[PDB]
């Protein structure tokens, strides 16, 4: 049911 | 000293020609470097900026090259302008920044209603990818909005039925399968410096080696050179052969064999025993696992190698 995500957020440092 | 910075300016003629993920290959590429203060204002960069490539500064915008965390790297938005360099690089030097100029001002962008998406055709016939430059467009559009730019881009007839991908990531290549919603809908997480590749909806791609670009960007996710050395040659520099990682053993053997003007049966290949030199323990020829397994106690980085005998 939640999002997962594709990892197009930025990158940690 | 470690007071100073350098700024790495990327511009559209590289992303012309590219045949990869992403905009361009982020390990050979062609920069405008600059030495630049860590505590200098972005104003200042950009009024030295437009004094050097002779450009007006209302007809440039940076785009701060910006890692996501899958891995890809994309241009990302950059009203703020007093702050450091430094600080707008969140610490990182290098730091590399897209440059869009304009062509016989640039139009507005709103940062709110607008997304920035760069376009990519591919042809299954020469397998290859063809940059069709960037649009600004509101992220309300319908993507049926986007297809006559797309086969203007292309030099596609108009209303020719075109097949649209998002490309996300390596190995990741998502079929838009609705035409008729807008981008935030169609794209989850849209974001500027997205990607859409598209290409003609014809029968004749079926032969194609490679008939779409999913299957274009499979392929090159896994292709892998590797080192061959024969066992029997004392330090053999031995020679390179491009395979696939999801190859079983049969197509390997075969692969090699070919360079090698020979029969797989008279060829026995060895394990890599790692960071010691020489062949390890044998390759039987019922091996039921893929070349990706074989090579997995290799980093990305450690060079690919395998070793043979002529039987």
């Amino acid at each position: 049911s939640p999002r997962t995500g594709k990892g197009k957020w930025k990158r940690k440092s | 000293a470690h007071l100073y910075m350098q700024v790495q300016i990327v511009a559209e003629d590289q992303f012309c020609g590219h045949q990869g993920n992403d905009m361009y290959d982020e390990e050979k590429v062609k920069y405008t470097v600059f030495k630049v203060l860590k505590n200098s204002s972005l104003a200042e960069f950009v009024q030295s900026l437009s004094q050097t490539m002779g450009f007006p500064q209302d007809q440039i915008r940076l785009w701060p090259m910006q890692a996501r965390s899958n891995g890809t790297k994309r241009p990302a938005m950059l009203a703020d302008g007093n702050k450091t360099m430094i600080e707008l690089s969140d610490n990182e030097n290098p730091w590399t920044i897209f440059l869009e100029t304009v062509d016989p001002t640039l139009p507005k962008f709103d940062k709110d209603h607008d997304v920035m998406l760069f376009l990519k055709m591919y042809d299954p016939k020469t397998r290859s990818l063809n940059y069709c430059g960037h649009i600004y467009t509101p992220i309300s559009c319908k993507i049926r909005d986007l297809l006559p730019v797309m086969c203007d881009r292309a030099g596609f007839i108009q209303d020719t039925s075109l097949i649209l991908y998002e490309e996300v990531k390596p190995n990741l290549t998502e079929r838009i399968q609705d035409y008729d919603v807008s981008l935030d809908k169609a794209l989850d997480e849209l974001m500027d410096g997205d990607i859409i590749v598209f290409q003609k909806d014809d029968p004749e791609n079926d032969n194609s080696e490679l008939p779409t670009a999913k299957e274009y960007f499979r392929d090159l996710y896994h292709r892998v050179d590797v080192i061959f050395c024969d066992k029997t040659i004392p330090n053999d520099p031995g020679f390179v052969v491009t395979l696939s990682n999801r190859m079983n053993y049969f197509q390997v053997a075969k692969t090699v064999a070919q360079r090698l003007n020979t029969d797989p049966m008279l060829l026995q290949f060895f394990k890599s025993q790692g960071y010691r030199d020489g062949p390890g323990n044998p390759l039987r020829h019922n091996y039921e696992g893929t070349l990706r397994d074989l090579l997995q106690f290799f980093k990305p980085r450690q060079p690919k190698k395998l070793y043979y005998q002529q039987l």
